[PDB]
């Protein structure tokens, strides 16, 4: 019952030092698939997958210290990173010279998240506030403010209209766009969250924490449709597929695992990446998935419709 | 043409994808508005997903789901009245929302359904149902047919249902019910041959306000006979056998019924119920499997009360029962969200909530504990109040006395009967965490006097100590614990908390003796982490520091597991005798290895270790303290001391750029890492004078920084709004001086004696300090004074031997010679410095192997002589000898090549030119050639 | 101590090179830089704090408070529940399929939709006192519940009796 | 029947710390009776018994933790030591000075042992290798790897062909260096080992664990002869006797005793070593033996053939 599943391409050595972030666009109508990565360092190189293989385009630069995550946008050709460096400066993509430039330190800005059209660009602070800039127009406009700890991800529906936001001690915020106050907190876990993420027509909110817990949560009330516990270490990523069946989520074991929402069990296990797991992403139609490791490999596979 | 479309759209509801239809009817009724097919499409489509949202629990979809529908449905209903199918579907939707959390309902209809058209009205359950009723009514009017009967029978069922079960009254819905049982019978009898309706009719009659059993079972027999596979009849039939005391034949009937219908909930459900009543063995996975089938509440509270009672009893925890069913299956989480899901349904189950505080508890939620222990208070002040109210107002004031909010949890345990030792221990507890130690302590006395299970008791007396010692007076403490102590069986909380508050005082020898008993009896404990800890800071009190390396070291040979100590073994070589910073960077690494949780502190103090240390490594990449400090920010951006070390690292990452003249790089973030580390800091419970230390040494580093890197403005105003923010301390004035000192002399220039001489009393006013006093010598000599910089660096190195520091007495050392050796360079007469530069060199050589002292020995052995072959035999070994620095053996070389040129050896000469040309040099080989063409 | 300054003669010499040194970690690493100027020492003012010392981290784990104690733990409450169990909530109920389509019209020759008007499978509207009243109006089987009820369950030998 | 035995030398204080290895080495063919011990410092002393009694040759060290376990060759004069400090460095034993120095943490090495010819140097890790080293050749030809958890003993036979390791949770594997093929694994204990020693014509395993039970295992097949349990602390260190008829034993307990392979039972008992002995040994011929202990103490004791 469990379908075919492939690697089809291994990379030896995309970098020099561990991948802490990882971002999948088909941005453009036409096939563009364009990969960015930011790894434990000034680069951010971008890669391209163009038949079967991936072909170094871009080593574009100009960071100080690690850049952290790394976030891609569907609508325009434009990319972000955010460093130790406080510094979250935006490539153009197509030639890759430093469009702007923005001072926000880590009391200011941790991950990065483009609006769904490609216009806010929010980012979390130490203080537990969430703060937008605008891109194109200005910067640190207005910022919605919830009481809490340092918080880690940012995540947003694909229809907009909502906001969500984790953060260290399990606490979660929900937040609407449309007027701004806070609808409702969800307590989560006990331990760090550090990974957020929505689904399509979204009414289902998926979280993963420190405790190796995976929490399902719905939208707009505070009911739980259940708990996943599959993996034995810390989960770091979790990304959705794009029709609403199934959805991806890496640990801290070494281990990728991928589940299904419609009877909350693991179809299949990939036994690779020796080291730890740093990012997982799909691509526009749920064909392939993208994962790169604490070891320096970027690994392709292939999930069949 | 319109027809084509919608029957597209028709047929693509069929085939699923329910959403799409919605959207293509929405679609077509924009064209056109009055169209009543698509309207009946969409009423339909909204309540089959309300019913599959209310498969799962999801009331609040279900809701809308209904209200959605109802309004579609009245809005068909304005256009084309005299169709049966809208009336029947409106009576479906009014009716659907059946046993769903009354009080939660309540539905938006519009216009004309209440009577006279009128806005919109809210309804309530009842009214809802009545609607309904007369919506089936209409329907039936419309046409009589004998399934409208059945379901006009069903809501009649469902009003008296709901009518029973809120006990709003008795034996005035007899009417409803004849009216249910007539049309059921009535429905049956228009056509005896499907076996719906004859179980309707059974159900219907086996009601608990009728209980027609014989009918019943007459209804069900007649059901299976109609069609042959009836699950549902015959689990009815087993149902009513088996609550009838008739466990075999409703054993009989259960198989049965799961034999014709393998995944069907009820009945397993019922062959749950009959293990329960008989005492199996495997009770248990009926229910869990149960609760994963279907999600329904009879197999939750059964699952919930078997794992609660199998986690209260305390004797199975190696019985291989407890092992595998609450581990293995991972137990605790699926009951939790089956805890949920049952108390949204329900709702007024005072125990129910009670278990899932319990298991909240259990599971470090607090906050849903608080929240389930409040509801069962509201639920609970109108009961017996015995047992139940006081259990639950001890466990509400207990958590919320856990969750902060003192005065709350102060006022729920007053409102409690104090006779009790849990309410008295409880409060004990909330009083002492507030404050207000004497209440707590005569409470503390209250339940010693109650108490009984002397374990329980020992452990009061060692709380007394403890909140008594909080109010000072130690001796009376004392003797506590002593008393504890004589009692016939210590507890190893009570000398944990001896040791403790032995290690308090300076005494140290009531410590050792507690230390000593603990070792001697007690070896059930499996913490090793803790006495190892109290160890270290036994030997560290009486200022050894260095047994504390032997002690650990010989803790982690004894364990070689428990990553907690290779942890605290780098932790302790990094403050304590950092001379092994090699072996404290391979403990942190090792430590890091060893598991995952523990990365963060490891890594923090490799980190640490590694910026002791310095570059004595293979100048390799990917391994340096920049690095790991940036993992070690990763894995926990919280604590202040990461970026401690990230201001460090990155000095030392500057400097080293500096030194290798290749680029520097990170040159402004000190501010915003100052930011993060007092917004990190602001955020912890209590550690006052590390704190203080912390932000002390954060604030001059990064002034510091900030005047090497040439911010002389930024940094100047920092100091001024530290100075305005608070009165004066020395070190900032220091800090202040030295910042305004930047423009003024580095470029040659005289300074007024009036400007030395309050620099002297404000480099004075703190004393102490090794750095500042080499700064003040440092300044004197950039001057140039001598006699001065020499008495403030022979200050520096007294002050720095009496205080036990090692580095600082070698910088001095090497910094006198250095200045030493300068102004004999100059060639100036009363030839008593380079004696000065002969004893620091013999000092420096007796404390350790210095090459820069034995460099500048041959110096200034060089400066005195030239003749002697010794000289060139001494700068050849310093220049020949392998394991010696880059730049001391290119200046050997450069002043070996200089006396043999001057000795006019051209074998030698070559030698040394070609020495130089396997290393890496350049400025050698052009003084070379330089001298070459003279 | 004179205060006497002393000049030093301003240019070194072209043949030899100033003596500019640097300290490298806390654990002596030196070495020499050509350009004469700072002392450029790392990490000037010490290591940073790290951690705090043995002593307050006794004090701290155990002299904060009594909640460490196993009195105050999630075991030592003995608690307790009283099970009541439910069959009747085990009974089930189905619903009677729509009896009608709503099925479109059509002309006859050159097909097109009229209208609909409903078909049957294989004043005042308000709904006002709807209910139904004045029952026993027609003749379906004259079927009779009342007096001879079936005992024998099919499969089953025999039947449980209800007086 | 239980043979005349006596000490007939104690050393008052050789050390400063606790000793926690002792290598007895008759290495040359003439009478050179060299002692090397290792004991929670720097230094590696090596002592001399000239002619009753012992006298102190070289101090050696270069260390900066605590030094675990040491070693010496019976062919060619050479040492060997390793420490908490992540090196192996190899002393020359003549004149003691730092022949080589070779890099591996203690997630690379633990304990050390020399080949029967002294070309090998294998040692164990904690996920479960066994990394083997080359004298005077190169570092880290191969490892053997073993699925297991820390590894603490290793032990070669005096033919070659075969390598026994312990473990901590009591698994031990058992290797043959012709192929280095997993032969067979014994379920042993449920507790570490730390000790394990063959024997001459190598046909007895004898293996000594944490719980205060002694098994004796038979090489090339499964089958255990019997259990001893005897001591009343845990079981640290056991030396076979260079004559297939006794083995000397040392536990936790402060009791030396001497058993007998043939009878399985304790011949005699020495009541000395208040505090715990980590190392017992054997010299070239069997008629003296040697115990370190937890204090600062030498002794040598006297076995009559």
């Amino acid at each position: 019952m469990t379908n075919q599943y492939g690697i089809l391409f291994k990379q030896e050595q995309a970098h020099d030092d561990a991948i802490w972030s990882v971002a999948w666009g088909t941005n453009k109508k036409e096939n563009s698939e364009t990969v960015v990565t930011g790894s434990l360092d000034d680069l951010v190189k971008v890669w391209k997958w163009r038949d079967e293989r991936l072909d170094l385009q871009w080593s574009l630069e100009g960071h100080q210290l690690g850049v952290v995550s790394v976030d891609i946008s569907h609508t325009l050709p434009i990319a972000a990173s955010s460093s130790l460096d406080a510094h979250i400066r935006l490539w153009d993509l197509e030639n890759g010279k430093q469009i702007k430039s923005i001072d926000a330190g880590p009391v200011d800005a941790w991950t990065l998240a483009f609006s769904p059209d490609s216009q806010y660009l929010a980012t979390g602070t130490h203080v537990g506030k969430v703060n937008i800039f605008g891109v194109e127009s200005g910067k640190k406009e207005y910022s919605l403010d919830t009481r809490g700890k340092f918080i880690l991800s940012i995540a947003y529906s694909p229809d907009g209209k909502y906001l969500a936001s984790g953060a260290i001690d399990g606490i979660i915020n929900i937040f609407d766009i449309a007027t701004g106050k806070l609808l409702h907190t969800l307590e989560g876990h006990a331990m760090p969250i550090r990974s957020l993420t929505f689904s399509p027509d979204s009414q289902l909110l998926v979280t993963a924490s420190d405790d190796g817990y995976i929490k399902i949560y719905d939208v707009q009330h505070a009911n739980l449709a259940g708990t996943l516990s599959g993996h034995a270490s810390w989960v770091l990523n979790v990304a959705f597929c794009p029709d609403d069946t199934h959805f991806v989520s890496s640990s801290s074991d070494k281990s990728v695992k991928v589940w299904d929402v419609g009877t909350r069990t693991c179809v299949h296990t990939f036994f690779d990446h020796q080291d730890q797991v740093w990012g997982v992403k799909y691509n526009g139609n749920g064909s392939k998935i993208v994962s790169v490791g604490d070891d320096q490999e970027i690994h392709i596979y292939d999930c069949p419709i | 043409s319109i027809y084509s479309v919608f029957k597209v759209a028709a047929i693509q509801q069929i085939l699923g994808k329910y959403k799409e239809a919605v959207a293509q009817y929405q679609m077509i009724i924009k064209k056109k508005e009055d169209y009543v097919p698509a309207l009946k499409g969409l009423g339909e489509c909204h309540l089959m997903m309300a019913k599959a949202a209310l498969v799962d629990y999801l009331d609040g979809k279900a809701v809308d789901y209904i209200e959605k529908a109802l309004e579609y449905f009245t809005c068909a209903l304005q256009h084309r009245a005299d169709v049966s199918c809208l009336w029947k579907l409106a009576g479906d939707a009014c009716t659907c929302l059946y046993a769903v959390a009354p009080s939660k309902v309540n539905v938006h209809v519009l216009g004309v359904l209440l009577g006279q058209k009128e806005g919109k009205q809210v309804l309530k359950k009842n009214e809802l149902l009545h609607l309904g009723g007369r919506c089936y009514g209409r329907a039936l009017k419309l046409m009589s047919t004998s399934n409208t009967w059945c379901d006009l029978g069903i809501n009649y069922y469902r009003q008296a249902q709901h009518l029973a079960e809120t006990g709003s009254n008795m034996n005035d819905l007899k009417e409803l019910l004849e009216k249910s049982l007539h049309c059921l019978k009535k429905a049956v009898r228009l056509d005896s041959n499907n076996h719906l309706y004859w179980n309707a009719l059974g159900v219907v009659a086996c009601y608990s306000g009728i209980g027609n059993y014989a009918l019943a079972q007459h209804c069900f027999i007649k059901s299976i006979q109609s069609e042959q596979i009836n699950a549902v009849a015959w689990t009815n039939l087993g149902v009513l056998y088996l609550t009838n005391e008739n466990i075999e034949q409703a054993h009989e009937a259960f198989k049965m019924a799961q034999s014709l219908d393998p995944s069907y909930l009820m009945c397993w459900i019922g062959q749950a119920l009959i293990a329960e009543a008989v005492g199996s063995y495997d009770t248990m996975d009926l229910f869990r499997h149960t609760t994963e089938l279907n999600m329904h509440t009879e197999g939750a509270l059964g699952y919930a009360y078997w794992v609660c009672t199998t986690l209260q009893d305390k004797s199975n925890r190696e019985t291989e029962l407890y092992q595998y069913n609450i581990l293995q299956m991972n137990a605790i989480p699926a009951a939790q969200v089956i805890l949920n899901k049952y108390v949204e349904r329900i709702q007024n189950y005072a125990p129910a909530f009670t278990m899932l505080g319990y298991l909240n508890e259990h599971l470090q939620l607090k906050k849903e504990a608080a929240n389930a222990y409040q509801r069962a208070i509201l639920l609970l002040q109108t009961a017996e109040d015995q047992d139940t109210y006081n259990v639950a107002i001890r466990n509400y004031g207990r958590l919320l006395c856990s969750t902060g909010e003192y005065d709350k949890a102060i006022q729920a345990f007053k409102s409690t009967p104090l006779e009790v030792l849990e309410d008295i221990i409880g409060f004990a507890l909330a009083l002492f965490m507030k404050g207000l130690y004497k209440e707590s302590s005569k409470a503390y006395e209250r339940a010693l006097s109650i108490v009984e299970s002397e374990q329980d008791k020992a452990h009061i007396l060692t709380a007394l100590a403890i909140t008594e010692y909080k109010q000072g007076k130690t001796d009376v403490a004392k003797t506590l614990l002593f008393k504890c102590s004589i009692l016939k069986e210590p507890t190893t909380e009570s000398l944990q908390a001896l040791c403790a508050l032995g290690l308090a005082m300076q005494d140290a020898t009531l410590s050792k003796a507690a230390l000593n008993e603990l070792l001697k009896h007690i070896k059930h404990k499996d913490s090793n982490y803790q006495r190892c800890l109290l160890t270290s800071a036994i030997y560290a009190l009486q200022g050894r520091s260095v047994a504390v390396q032997k002690q650990i070291s010989k803790a982690v040979h004894s364990n070689p597991g428990d990553p907690a100590l290779w942890s605290l073994l780098s932790r302790v070589v990094a403050q304590y005798a950092q001379r092994n910073a090699k072996g404290g960077v391979v403990a942190g690494n090792v430590a890091h290895i060893l598991d995952s949780n523990h990365g963060k502190k490891a890594l923090l103090y490799t980190a640490v270790n590694q910026l002791a240390m310095g570059s004595s490594s293979a100048e390799d990449e990917k391994n340096t303290a920049l690095k790991t400090i940036q993992k070690a920010a990763l894995l926990s951006p919280g604590d202040p001391a990461i970026w401690a070390g990230l201001m460090a690292a990155c000095h030392a990452d500057d400097k080293l750029a500096l030194v290798n003249n290749t680029q520097p790089k990170r040159i402004d973030l000190y501010l915003a890492l100052l930011s993060a580390v007092s917004a990190s800091i602001k955020d912890e419970k209590f550690f006052e004078n590390y704190n203080q230390s912390l932000e002390k040494w954060s604030l001059s580093q990064a002034v510091t920084g900030l005047i090497d890197t040439g911010r002389i403005s930024e940094a100047e105003t920092l100091c001024t709004k530290n100075l305005k923010s608070n009165p004066d301390q020395p070190a900032v004035i220091l800090l202040l001086r030295q910042v305004q000192c930047k423009p003024l002399l580095e470029s040659q220039k005289p300074l007024p004696d009036a400007v030395l001489e309050e620099l002297q009393k404000t480099v004075m006013s703190n004393s102490t300090s090794v750095p500042a006093w080499q700064w003040l010598a440092h300044v004197y000599q950039s001057q140039g004074m001598m006699r001065a910089a020499e008495m403030c660096y022979r200050k520096s190195l007294q002050l720095a031997s009496q205080r036990g520091s090692w580095s600082g007495k070698l910088s001095s050392l090497l910094r006198l010679a250095l200045l030493a050796l300068k102004v004999c360079m100059a060639n100036i007469s009363n030839d008593h410095w380079p004696s000065l530069v002969q004893e620091a060199t013999t000092e420096a050589l007796k404390l350790c192997f210095c090459p820069l002292a034995v460099l500048l020995q041959a110096l200034l052995q060089f400066k005195r002589k030239m003749g002697a072959r010794e000289t060139r035999r001494l700068l050849e070994r310093v220049v020949y000898q392998p394991g010696y620095p880059k730049s001391i053996a290119s200046t050997a070389r450069w002043y070996l090549l200089r006396h043999l040129y001057a000795k006019d050896d051209y074998e030698l000469i070559d030698v040394l030119v070609n020495n130089a040309k396997t290393h890496g040099d350049t400025r050698a080989l052009e003084l070379n050639q330089r001298l070459s063409s003279q | 101590m004179m205060e006497t300054e002393r000049l030093v003669l301003p240019p070194p010499d072209p043949l030899d090179l100033p003596l500019r040194a640097v300290e490298l970690g806390c654990t002596g690493h030196w070495e020499l830089l050509n350009l004469p100027g700072a002392p450029e020492s790392s990490l000037p003012h010490g290591l940073p704090p790290c951690a705090p010392d043995l002593q307050q981290e006794a004090e701290q784990l155990f002299l904060s408070s009594p909640a460490w104690l196993p009195l105050h733990g999630v075991e030592h409450s003995a608690r307790k529940w009283q099970r009541k169990t439910d069959p009747w909530s085990l009974l089930a109920v189905l619903g009677a399929p729509v009896p009608s389509d709503l099925q479109a019209q059509r002309h006859p020759t050159t097909g097109q939709i009229l209208g609909y008007k409903e078909v049957l499978l294989e004043g005042g509207m308000d709904e006002p006192t709807i209910t139904d009243l004045n029952t026993r109006e027609e003749a379906e089987e004259e079927i009779d519940f009342e007096k001879d009820l079936l005992t024998i369950p099919p499969g089953f030998k025999k039947g449980m009796d209800f007086a």
